[PDB]
RNA sequence: GAGGGUGCUUGUACACCCAUAGGGUGAGGUUAAGAAUUACACUCACUAAGUGUGAACAACACAUACAACUUGUGGGAUAUACGCU
């Protein structure tokens, strides 16, 4: 059988379920520590899995020996020991172990060394830096450490334990939304992926890979929708006699461009601020705009999307067709406005994804 | 070429027979009118039908 | 003219991507429509058949299926646009 | 107590100092297959440096520190790619790796790799007959046994006094970069200048005046400095006197019968705080105004009265006023001398 | 008056407040000066924000409308402000 469920992910915030300060304190300095521990491991299990790769290399530039990523005892030109992403775990978990979980080790390793491989063409011949991962880094968490979950009703939040340690969820004024989708795995009736877990300055995030299933509709292939993308009328959606226009080219564009010279003019203006106090306290009213502009798109673009997808299925257009795009990306790609200023991209893979989950079927030309 | 309508043609009500151009009036060019010139373009030339 | 010239470009470069679209050239697409774009229509369009189905029937690639899909629909529209008018 | 030779780096470019097509031709060909070597290289010198770095945590496998290395790449590409920029390539990454292995062993930064479009290094060694050509108007050497004469372009830049600089030995020059971006050969080239002690002459005339939304700007010579930006200056002002409005509106509907000084001290210290903030604005203007005065070695400064009559002027205020605003003449007169310029009159 | 805090996340606006927050400061290194003292786009860090209950800078309860809600990680690339020539 096949997929019948497009992966999808949610922010649910969780507050420490501790009656006082200090105990919060330090279950929250610990999980810190856990965010400082997993972006060392990702580096340590980068660097590690780069280095034998070229000494591959070495051995094939020496006698041109046939040296690939395998058990010994199970391959005579095999060099590892054991099995590669163990390898990795390993040299992480020798030494992060006893701080930090090591079901975010493996999820991490698997994350890692799953891309890789796919990354190892462009490796060899070289158009890639190995990654530095930042400190900010959402650390992943398996399905294998949701533990204790139930709806308490007393405190009117649900409860469950993140390895040890109870968390009350706040979903506030959230009774419909995501509120039947934690009772639907409570219950068993829903599948979770493998989730991160993001901190943001005293606020926890847990961003949970719930698989959703498609929505089916009463769709008609024949039935074209006939879709154009400008940086005047982002969408513009022809469906015979029915035509619809989603997006303003100021609620857009020029709103976005607003952003942009706001944050243009603190920077300019944090020349001459208070100075003697260090570079972070002068770039501190450019760190307001730290992704303003980037979140503004982000919702612009999922409602743009959103309406594209509802009048699709309105007129039951069972194929959504985006006319001459393929053009429009070559002058974008040789301009600077248009790129920098139109996301299409974004646009496209909201679509597609959009429409792959309620049937339709998206073309490109 | 010169604005004149071909032997042969059917003159229906309404159509140009001899299409002329009058040099439109030109006031003052006032710095507002420079700048709206410079950016859109000279769309409106000077020339009446 | 600097300034001049970012006016210009903040105004007319968000109605360049359109600028394309209302100088599209109107290619005559009055040619016979072909075999495998005619299948791949038939399919989609009278058989409801998906993309992917439509792929694996013809052996093609679902870029290559796309593409001669939004052909055969291109000089269909050009042929329906044409008996519009004669008729 | 920071190093008294500065670093800076140019990208020029350099052509092939031969003339047929051909000859260039082939020349490109051996640069692209040394940047190439150069690029395996460095990959297997780091990854092996980093091997036998760490190797208590190297126990996966089944089974100087400079000398080894260098000698396998060595052997590995002799002949083709001459050995200097290898021995120049290893000892600076051995003295990188030895710069940051503090926070590579705790893993705060990852290994730094290359690619392959990275500028392969080259010492002095590698450069001779560093001098200038006249007749074909380009400074001309001798890298790897290739004449090479460089296509400035039309370079008004900088770049020209530092190459007639470096050519005359003014300038020392430290281990360097080739690049092959685009066709085009550039170099990368770092110079260690000794920092001239900069004094004090007063044959130099600098050029003070206010404006409308550049406030105070200063000429000299080819150079040219602006003190702020209108909006800059004014966003303070704007905040503090809006605030002081809803700060007032909020006092006069609050609890009256506690004492009028204890309703207006924070009315009164809002008025009051523009004054100290005017103050400190026009302290450090004056501060960037010497800054330059003794940074371009210019003994004579003058501030224009530039006030006109109708024209442009006496309808816009000016950013800063008049020459007297919050006594700034005199923040320039007691703060001149203070280093030393000689700001007069204008 | 911008910008913000609480009102699940995002956007708009909204009630209640904070907001000279593009500010008020603290420490460390360094520099300059005879000193007071100044300086750093040098480094790190702290400090403001709904109502009620509550001794409380503890904790708990309550707190507006519409739309959206598949993100995270990394690489390549471009540009902005600042510093040097």
């Amino acid at each position: 059988m096949g997929k019948s469920t497009l992966k999808h992910t949610r922010k649910i915030q969780i507050l420490i379920d501790l009656p006082t300060k200090d105990e919060k304190k330090e279950v929250m300095d610990m999980m810190y520590q856990w965010r400082d521990r997993c972006f060392r491991a990702a580096n340590i299990i980068v660097t590690h899995l780069y280095v034998q790769e070229m000494i591959k290399d070495f051995f094939y530039l020496s006698e041109g020996i046939k040296y690939k990523l395998a058990d010994e005892k199970k391959d005579e030109k095999g060099i590892l020991q054991r099995s590669r992403m163990n390898t990795t775990y390993r040299v992480v978990s020798d030494r992060f172990k006893g701080e930090m979980p090591t079901n975010i080790l493996s999820t991490l390793n698997h994350g890692l060394i799953s891309s890789f491989n796919k990354n190892r063409v462009q490796y060899w011949k070289g158009e890639r830096s190995l990654p530095n991962f930042k400190k900010d880094m959402a650390f992943p968490f398996g399905l294998q450490g949701i533990s204790r979950l139930v709806y308490d009703e007393e405190k009117k939040a649900f409860c469950f334990r993140l390895y040890r340690v109870p968390f009350k969820t706040y979903l506030g004024k959230d009774f419909t939304d995501k509120r039947m989708l934690l009772e639907r795995l409570v219950k068993g009736d829903v599948k979770l992926c493998a989730s991160n877990i993001q901190l943001n300055g005293g606020k926890i995030f847990w961003l949970a890979v719930f698989e959703i299933e498609k929505e089916k509709h009463s769709l008609k292939p024949e039935v074209i929708a006939e879709a154009s993308l400008s940086l005047e009328y982002p969408i513009v959606v022809k469906t015979g006699k029915n035509r619809l226009t989603i997006g303003t080219k100021e609620e857009f564009l020029y709103r976005r461009l607003a952003i942009q010279a706001a944050r243009r003019r603190t920077q300019v203006g944090a020349t001459y601020s208070r100075s003697g106090k260090g570079k972070k306290r002068k770039l501190k009213a450019v760190d307001k705009y730290h992704k303003t502009e980037s979140n503004y798109v982000a919702h612009r673009i999922h409602v743009y999307s959103r309406k594209l997808i509802d009048f699709c299925i309105k007129h039951q257009a069972g194929t959504l067709i985006l006319m001459n795009q393929e053009d429009k990306v070559g002058i974008a790609k040789e301009e600077e406005f248009v790129l920098r200023n139109w996301s299409y991209y974004e646009l496209m893979t909201k679509i597609k994804y959009k429409a792959e989950k309620a049937g339709i079927e998206l073309i490109i030309g | 070429e010169y604005g004149m309508i071909r032997i042969g043609a059917e003159v229906k009500p309404g159509d140009i027979l001899i299409g002329k151009i009058t040099p439109k009036g030109e006031s003052d060019p006032t710095p507002e009118e420079k700048l709206l010139r410079a950016i859109f373009g000279d769309k409106a030339g000077d020339v009446k039908d | 003219k600097e300034a001049i010239e970012d006016i210009k470009t903040i105004v007319h470069k968000g109605n360049e991507l359109g600028s394309n679209d209302t100088m599209t050239n109107e290619i005559k697409f009055s040619g016979e429509l072909s075999e495998e774009q005619a299948k791949v229509l038939k399919m989609r369009c009278d058989l409801k058949y998906s993309f992917s189905e439509i792929a694996k029937e013809l052996e093609l690639s679902e870029k290559e299926v796309h593409q001669e899909f939004m052909k055969a629909y291109k000089l269909m529209k050009a042929n329906h646009q044409l008996q519009l008018q004669s008729a």
